[PDB]
């Protein structure tokens, strides 16, 4: 869940 | 909406420009080699190469129309399979062989002392040989690695739909460019997408070999691995 | 061959000559394997009445047939489940809803796939002519220029053929084309999670496959 | 042989 929801905002 | 606007030619371009770098692997030339932990550099390899996947999907034009969730679930069951179009697309030079990083070629005898590599490797090669054969182009490449993302998601995603049908007529419209008869144009259409089922099938064969198991898997790619966890294998 | 000799209208007649029947069930996956292990006699005659099946060596024929045969009977349920919303029609008697997917491992997740296949043959308008197409390019795609590939390409002209006469102009002819292809991943997908868990309950000594289906599931394995 | 093989002779 987490993790790849991070990594799709920058 | 900004995707279903954009023209074949500003539509290839825009994927080339979100196109991911080759990465490297930490591989040392200059020392032995053991493969004892090919599994070790190709986990390092392929963690590493999710970063950039998930930043080009973000590029791909339409994904980011989408509400996280639906990108999340696209981003966890298609993440091997266009690892393994990249891969294939790389190795296509390479006959007998699997380029994962320009300083990591595989040979077939390395598929051996690592269990489920040989039936994949073999598989990569058949897709990468067919590839090589059909000739595939890479405008072509982008476009079928792009449908993968938008697919294999198995209030209507017919925004999805949309882009999917604007992916198709800009593969046309390259073979069109290349001087393909109608006739041509639908074949090749045809054998493209049909080589992305065997993609399908070879991520699956792989799935089921990663979460049956040093194998150092990171945080990132736990979560890749657990979305294939109980939304689909066998306990 | 054979194959490469017919018109489009004559290798839609063949076909749909070439199909196998519907048949009936005779504890789940018991019923679900004897309906398959009949379904899968009928399966072979009918790829040996497939236009240039037969033209390929013995080797070549138990190759794609032991690759295409869970993927082939899923997309024949999958067609016959179009007109019942939220149910599978493994048979006319035995038309299974999501929920009669429990208590076994795996079914409710391959059953809403199916069913979300189901859905998606449905919202397309997805006709026989068109299906009988697919099923047989789905037996030619399953392994592994040459002959296989000029018969996929002839079937491909077929489905062409068979839009462009439905009165599709030539954009709406490679979108649906297209849009056909990448269902066959899912069916792709949802066989090889199917043949995955079989073979799981077929360790755990759960459910009795024939001797048919247990040669076909050590083909993968 | 096997029965894939046997059935697809005959
Ligand atoms: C081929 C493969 C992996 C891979 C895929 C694409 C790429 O660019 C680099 C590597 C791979 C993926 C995830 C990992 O944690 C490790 C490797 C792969 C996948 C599964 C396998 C299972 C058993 C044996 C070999 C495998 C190789
Ligand atoms: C859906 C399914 C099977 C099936 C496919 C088509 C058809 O016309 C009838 C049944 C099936 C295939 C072989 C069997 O021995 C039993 C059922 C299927 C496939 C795999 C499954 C794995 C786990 C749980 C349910 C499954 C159902």
């Amino acid at each position: 869940h987490k993790i790849l929801h991070r990594l799709l905002q920058d | 909406s900004l995707a279903l606007s954009l023209t074949a030619d500003q539509m290839v371009s825009a994927l080339l420009d979100a196109e991911p770098p080759i990465l490297y692997s930490e591989y040392d030339p200059t020392r032995p080699f053991s493969e004892a932990s090919m599994m070790g550099l190709l986990t390092n390899l392929a963690d590493r190469e999710l970063v950039h996947m998930i930043n080009w999907a973000k590029r791909v034009p339409g994904f980011v129309d989408l509400t996280l969730h639906d990108q999340v679930h696209l981003l966890e069951c298609a993440w091997l399979e266009i690892l393994m179009i990249g891969l294939v697309w790389r190795s296509m030079e390479h006959p007998g062989k699997l380029l994962f990083a320009p300083n990591l070629l595989l040979d077939r005898n390395q598929g051996k002392c690592v269990e489920g590599m040989v039936e994949i490797f073999d598989m990569l090669l058949a897709t990468s040989s067919r590839f090589r054969m059909m000739n595939l182009q890479g405008e072509e490449f982008v476009c079928l690695k792009s449908i993968i993302l938008l697919n294999s998601g198995v209030e209507e995603k017919d925004h999805i739909h949309r882009v999917l049908d604007k992916i198709t007529d800009t593969l046309i419209h390259l073979m069109a460019k290349a001087g393909l008869t109608l006739q041509q144009q639908h074949q090749r259409l045809a054998q493209l997408l049909l080589i992305l089922s065997h993609i399908r099938h070879m991520s699956n064969k792989g799935m089921e070999h990663l979460y049956s198991m040093v194998v150092p898997l990171s945080d990132l790619l736990l979560e890749m691995l657990d979305a294939h966890r109980l939304h689909a294998p066998t306990s």
